[PDB]
C-alpha cells in the first residue's frame, strides 16, 4: 500500500445496531406479576451472534443507554434510576426478596434532560475472560457423574441482570417502549474460527435437521457456459 | 516519408506557447514499437459550403475505422496519447472571414423535445455510426450541447486573424480522472467549429475555400498493456 | 427576435451609406443593472452583492480591406462631462490614436469605477470607403476585461432567480 | 468534489409552539437496498450505527464519512452511467439506480401506538470543505424535466430592455 | 442435489471420452454477486461493503500417471477481449507453458481487478490418452488467492442475512 | 500473462547447444514496440490417431490468419524473426515410441503423374488454403517432395529418445538470399515430423497421445519499415 491513514481500523469494527427490546404491559398473562427481569443473553439472537462466534477469547466493559417514548414519537416526562445486582448473589424469584433492600450494590442517577447517559462497569466475572465454546463438561466440580440440582439454570456463566421500579407511592399507568444498542470497546482476537452458514434450529445447540441446504445453486448446468 | 502524392507539413519554425507552465510530459511514478508511429497520414479533402454550419466528431470514435492500428485496437480499451492540432485557411486578397477554434471537455449530447408532446424516442442503429457523413445542426445556440455559444470562452481558445498570419496552431493537455482509466468506454474530448464571418465574395473570386484537419502526436507513447 | 435570425446577432454591422452619424450608444457601465452587462459572469456574481470598484480595458482590431487607408479613434468621456454633443467635447476627454498598421496592441483604461459616473460614446471617426471591386460592408469586433484592482466588500441577500 | 454532512432537524408547530417529543435516527448504507414494505428486515439491522440526542440540548451537530465507492461524485457523465462489461443490452433494474446516490434515513415513532401529531420539518444544508478543479458555466434557461436539461421550442432572449440599439 | 451425492462435490470429474469439448467456464470475478465466491470468506466480508480491487492468482497440479506424456496449457483472456471463440483469440492473451515434469510451481497472476472486466476460460488444450492397464479417469484440483495490494474504501449498511 | 487457464512453460533450466558458434544475432551493418510481442500464446490442442502419417505447414503461412498481428501484416510483406521449438511426449510407463523431427528449407512441392494419362490439372482454389485441416500423404517415400526419407540427415536433426529424457529443444538460425527480400513471396521453412514407432499398447493403457507444438521467439526484433 501506499496511504493508509482512510483505511483506519476505526470504520471496521463500530457499528451500531437494534439488539434488545423490552416491554412494559401494564396487563398480561405472560408476565402477570408487573415486573421482569432480562438478563443479557448475546446467544440469544442469531442475527448478533454470527459476528461474535469469529472471537475466541474477548473481555470488555459494556456502556448502554435507555431511551423510552411512545410509537408516535412523542416524550414525557418520566425519571428512572437504575440499580444493578452483580452475578453472584441469586436474582430475585418473588416481589418480597432482599434484593430490593439491598444498600451495599452502587446506582447511578441521571436525568433525560441531560445530555445521553454513559455508563460503564467492570469485568467482574470470576475467570479470565468469556468463553464460547466448551470442548468437555461445563461444570467446574469435582463430581463429573452426576448432575447438579440446578441443571438447567446457571447463571454462573451470564453477568446478571437489572431491576426496574417506579418511583411513585401507586404503579404506574403508562407503558413505555424502549430499545437497546450494543457495541464493543476494545476488540481482541487469538484464535480465528470460521462462522455459521446453515440456519440454527434450537437456541442454545446448534444442531440442524434432515433437510440439508446448498449454497448456492444458480448454475443451470456446468457442462454449458 | 508517406506512400503517396502528399507530405505536406507546417514548416519547421512553429511558435508553440506553454500553458501555465504545464506542458505534456511522461508520468511514471509508483503510486520496442516507435517506427510506425510516426508517421503521419493526410486526411481527404472536404469541399465547404455557404450553407454549412459546422461539424463534431467524438475521439477516439473516428480512427477506430480509419487507422490501421484503429481494426485491432477495438479489443484493447488502453489508449493515451497527445495531439498537435494545426488549422490554416488558404485564401487570396478578395476573400474576408474569421474562425474560432476551442476544445470542449466531456461534450454532452443533449435531446430535444419538439411537438405537441413532450416524449422522444430512442435513437436509431443508423445514426449511431455517423461516419465522415456527421449529423446536422437544428438549433445552434446549444450546439447540440445546451451552453450558449458566447461562455465558451472558460476553455482554451484562440482567435484567427487574417490581417497579419493564416496559421495557428494550439496545444492541449491530456486529462483524465483516475490513474488508469478505460479509454473506450469514457469520452475523451471533441472539436467545435463556429463561423463567425458569412461568405462573401465578389465575382471571379474562388467560391470554395478548403478546410484542413492536421492530426500529429508531439507527444509520443509507449503503451501496451491490458486495460 | 427571429428565429432565423439568430446567428446575426452576435456582431453589428456597419455600411459606408451612413455618414458621420452615431455608431454605438453604451448604456451607463452598471454591472448590476440591466443591458449588456447581464450575461457576463461578474455581473451574475455581484447578484449576491451591493458594492464594487475596479478598473475597465476596451480592445479593438481593425479587419478591413487590405488596400483601404483611413484612421479611427475610439475615446471614454471621464466623469462629470455629459453626453458629447460635438467632438470638441470628446476631444477634450482621453482619447487614443488607432491606426490600421497595429490591430490590437492598443490598450485604454478606465482608472476607477465605482457606485454618478461618467459615459462613453462611440461617433463615425470618418466613412470607410473603397473602391470598385471591392465589399461594401465590413464588421467590428470588440473586447472589455477588467483589472486585478477589482474587490467586493458587503454581501446580500439577494437572488435574481427567479 | 468529496464532502462529508452536516444536518439538524427541527420540529415544530405553525403557530411556533414547541412540544416535547424524541426522535432517534438511524441510517442504512447505501449498498444495503432500501426497504419496499413493512415486513422487511431493515427495521431489525444492529450493525448499523446509530446516535441519540434530545431536543433541550444544543442543537445536533452530526457528520457521516464519505462511503461511495468511488472516488468522487460526477455531476456530468460524457457516456453510458453503468459500468458494466455489457455495452449492448440495459440492466433489469434501468430508471432506478442507487448506485449514484447516498442513500436514506428511517423514520419511526417510540411508543406502542402510532403517533397521533403531524409535525414540521425544515432541513438546511452547507458545505465543510470547497475544492474545485475544472471550471464550467452555468445555467442561463429553465429546466423542462427534473433530470434531463432538454429545451422547448419556445426560445427566449437574456434582456430587451433596449427599444433600438439606433437611437440612444 | 441428492443425499448421496454430497462427497463428490467437492471436485469434478475429467474423462478421456470427451475430445477437444470445453472443461469449465468460470462466470464472472466477482466475490459481491452469486456464484463460487459466495463460499469464500473475502466475497463474506464484502457484503457490508462496496468498492474493491486486487490482484488474481490461481495454482495448477497435475495428477496423472506415471507414464503419460503431453502438454496443458492455461491463459487468462485480459479485458477488451471477448469469450474466445478459437484458441488463436486465447493465444493473444497471456499464456503460460505447464508441463508435467513440474507440479506447482506456476503461477499466474492478473494485475489488477475492480468493479466491464475480462473472463477466464478453460478448454481441452490436448486429451488425455493411456495405453491398456490403466485408469481411464482422472481428476484435476485447483487454487485461487489474493495478493497484498487488496483492500477496502467505502463501507454499506448492507446485510446478507436473511 | 496470458488470459485464460493456460500458461505452460518449459522450465528455467534448458540445455541449449550452439551449432558451429554461429548463435542468431543482429545484423546491423551499413554495406518501440516490445510489450506486446514477449507474451505467447498456447495453440489449440489435437487428436493424434493410429492412422496419421504426418503434417506439414507452410510458414509464416500459418500466422496470418492465426495471430492478431498476422491480419494487419498482410499488406507488410516485411517480417524477420527467430523461433523456439520445444517437442514433449506425455506418455506414462507402458508406452513405446521414437520421434525424429528435422526441419527442411525450400520444401519444394511436387506433382503427381497418376492414371493411364500422366497429364495433371491445376490445384483447386479450396486446397489452396487447408488451414488447420492440412494435407493427407498419398507416397511417403518423397513425402510430397521427391526426397527418400533416409537421406534427410544432411540438415539439422535431433533423435527423441524416451529412455532418458521426454522433452527436447532445437535452434537453428535465420538464413536468407539477400540483405533485404519479401517474406510473403519467398517460403522461409516447412516443419517435418515422421512417425517410426507405430502405436502399440495393452489393454486399460491411454490409446491417445497429446501432440504439442510450442512457438516462442528466442531472438526478439525492432521490425518495422516498408518492404
Amino acid at each position: 500500500s501506499h496511504s493508509t491513514a482512510e483505511t483506519t481500523l476505526d470504520s471496521f469494527f463500530s457499528r451500531a445496531g437494534l439488539v434488545g427490546e423490552i416491554d412494559l404491559p401494564l396487563e398480561g398473562t405472560t408476565n402477570p406479576n408487573g415486573y421482569a427481569n432480562w438478563d443479557i443473553d448475546i446467544t440469544g439472537y442469531a442475527q448478533m451472534r454470527r459476528k461474535v462466534e469469529l472471537f475466541t477469547y474477548m473481555r470488555f466493559d459494556a456502556e448502554f443507554t435507555f431511551v423510552a417514548c411512545t410509537p408516535t414519537g412523542q416524550v414525557v416526562p418520566q425519571l428512572l434510576q437504575y440499580m444493578f445486582v452483580p452475578p453472584g448473589a441469586p436474582k430475585p424469584d418473588s416481589r418480597e426478596s432482599l434484593a430490593w433492600q439491598t444498600a451495599t450494590n452502587p446506582s447511578v442517577f441521571v436525568k433525560l434532560s441531560d445530555p445521553p447517559a454513559q455508563v460503564s462497569v467492570p469485568f467482574m466475572s470470576p475467570a479470565s475472560a468469556y468463553q464460547w465454546f466448551y470442548d468437555g463438561y461445563p461444570t467446574f466440580g469435582e463430581h463429573k457423574q452426576e448432575k447438579d440440582l440446578e441443571y438447567g439454570a446457571c447463571p454462573n456463566n451470564m453477568m446478571g441482570t437489572f431491576s426496574v421500579r417506579t418511583v411513585g407511592t401507586s404503579k404506574s399507568k403508562y407503558p413505555l417502549v424502549i430499545r437497546i444498542y450494543m457495541r464493543m470497546k476494545h476488540v481482541r482476537a487469538w484464535i480465528p474460527r470460521p462462522m455459521r452458514n446453515q440456519n440454527y434450529l434450537f437456541k442454545a445447540n446448534p444442531n440442524y435437521a434432515g433437510n440439508f441446504i446448498k449454497p448456492t445453486g444458480a448454475s443451470r448446468t456446468a457442462i454449458t457456459t | 516519408l508517406t506512400i503517396g502524392n502528399s507530405t505536406i507539413t507546417t514548416q519547421e519554425a512553429a511558435n508553440i506557447i506553454v500553458g501555465y507552465g504545464e506542458w505534456p510530459s511522461y508520468c511514471s511514478d509508483s503510486d520496442r514499437p516507435d517506427v510506425s508511429v510516426n508517421r503521419f497520414y493526410t486526411l481527404d479533402t472536404k469541399l465547404w459550403e455557404k450553407s454549412s454550419k459546422g461539424w463534431y466528431w467524438k475521439f477516439p470514435d473516428v480512427l477506430t475505422e480509419t487507422g490501421v492500428f484503429g481494426q485491432n485496437a477495438q479489443f484493447h480499451y488502453l489508449y493515451r496519447s497527445g495531439f498537435c492540432i494545426h488549422v490554416q485557411c488558404n485564401a487570396s486578397k478578395f476573400h474576408q472571414g474569421a474562425l474560432l477554434v476551442a476544445v470542449l471537455p466531456e461534450y454532452v449530447i443533449g435531446t430535444v423535445a419538439g411537438g405537441t408532446g413532450t416524449e422522444d424516442s430512442h435513437p436509431p442503429y443508423k445514426q449511431t455510426q455517423p461516419g465522415a457523413d456527421g449529423f446536422e445542426l437544428q438549433h445552434p445556440y446549444v450546439l447540440d450541447a445546451g451552453i450558449p455559444i458566447s461562455q465558451l470562452t472558460v476553455c482554451p481558445h484562440q482567435w484567427i486573424n487574417l490581417r497579419t498570419n493564416n496559421c495557428a496552431t494550439i496545444i492541449v493537455p491530456y486529462i483524465n480522472a483516475l490513474p488508469f482509466d478505460s479509454a473506450l468506454n469514457h469520452c475523451n474530448f471533441g472539436l467545435l467549429v463556429v463561423p463567425i464571418s458569412p461568405l462573401d465574395y465578389d465575382q471571379g473570386a474562388t467560391p470554395v475555400i478548403p478546410i484542413t484537419i492536421t492530426l500529429a502526436p508531439m507527444c509520443s507513447e509507449f503503451a501496451g498493456l491490458r486495460q | 427576435t427571429n428565429a432565423t435570425s439568430l446567428m446575426e446577432r452576435l456582431r453589428f454591422p456597419v455600411s459606408a451609406q451612413a455618414g458621420k452619424g452615431e455608431l454605438c450608444a453604451v448604456f451607463r457601465a452598471d454591472p448590476g443593472r440591466s443591458g449588456p452587462w447581464q450575461s457576463t459572469l461578474l455581473g451574475q456574481l455581484c447578484g449576491y452583492y451591493t458594492q464594487w470598484s475596479g478598473s475597465l480595458e476596451v480592445t479593438f482590431m481593425f479587419t478591413g480591406s487590405f488596400m483601404a487607408t483611413g484612421k479611427m479613434l475610439i475615446a471614454y468621456t471621464p466623469p462629470g462631462g455629459p453626453l458629447p454633443k460635438d467632438r470638441a467635447t470628446a476631444m477634450l476627454g482621453t482619447h487614443v490614436i488607432w491606426d490600421f498598421g497595429l490591430q490590437s496592441s492598443v490598450t485604454l483604461v478606465i482608472p476607477w469605477i465605482s457606485n454618478t459616473t461618467g459615459l462613453v460614446s462611440i461617433w463615425y471617426q470618418t466613412n470607410y470607403v473603397v473602391p470598385i471591386g471591392a465589399p461594401n460592408t465590413a464588421y467590428i469586433i470588440a473586447l472589455a476585461a477588467a483589472q486585478k484592482n477589482f474587490t467586493m466588500q458587503l454581501c446580500k441577500d439577494a437572488s435574481d432567480i427567479l
